[PDB]
């Protein structure tokens, strides 16, 4: 689970491959499902935004 | 409020709360009245409340309430009948940035809008303070009795 901003950090191609940082994890393990939740970029009173796997 | 929730918090001109509250449903409408902003009861004809826009000089008496039926324009239009919360706690309109002391009672001026608190007797500031469109709105908590018109 990631905040939707680390999502457009994640979508950048890699520097000479044909996969993008948001594939390669996904195609880990078996298969990982990652989705954005909108709480996540505020988990204190000010604001310090997580990842929860 | 705004994004990051599923739901906007709230709307102007209705009730927050289920805690006795009182609608006057004999009342009509001398000018454009829009939902929330105090009025004045001008005079009374064979019972009903002729209630206009608050305005310099007269003491506030309710805030106008939002049915989806009677009103199919978004505002309360001359000659027209209305709901009006004499008695409860409803969204008002304000013209302020930051939330004022708690249980501090509040100002109005101009049409109906609060301007500031610090007053000296009246209604009161529940707690409530959310964003909407370009401005805030604010939680006042009406009470019958409360402002007494001043004698000539």
């Amino acid at each position: 689970l990631i905040p939707p901003s680390m999502r457009k950090v994640l979508a950048i191609r890699m520097p000479e491959t044909t996969m993008s940082y948001l594939d390669y994890f996904k195609s880990q393990n078996s298969g990982i499902e990652i989705d954005s939740i909108a709480e996540l970029e505020d988990i204190d009173g000010a604001g310090t935004k997580g990842v929860l796997v | 409020a705004y994004e990051n929730l599923m739901l906007r918090p709230a709307c102007p001109g209705n009730l927050s709360d289920t805690s006795t509250y009182n609608i006057d449903g004999a009342c009509v409408a001398q000018g454009d009245i829009e939902f929330g902003s105090a009025v004045q009861v001008v005079g009374i004809v064979d019972g009903v409340k002729v209630v206009t826009a608050l305005s310099d000089g007269g003491t506030p008496y309710g805030i106008a309430f939002r049915s989806q039926y009677e009103h199919l324009s978004g505002k309360i239009l001359d000659g027209e009948v209305c709901n009006v919360v004499s008695h409860g706690r409803v969204w008002a309109l304000t013209s302020l940035d930051e939330a004022p002391s708690l249980f501090s009672k509040l100002q109005f001026g101009s049409g109906g809008v609060v301007t500031g608190g610090s007053g000296y007797a009246g209604w009161t500031f529940a707690g409530g303070f959310v964003k909407h469109e370009d401005g805030y709105i604010i939680e006042v908590r009406v009470k019958q009795n409360a402002f007494i018109v001043p004698p000539p």
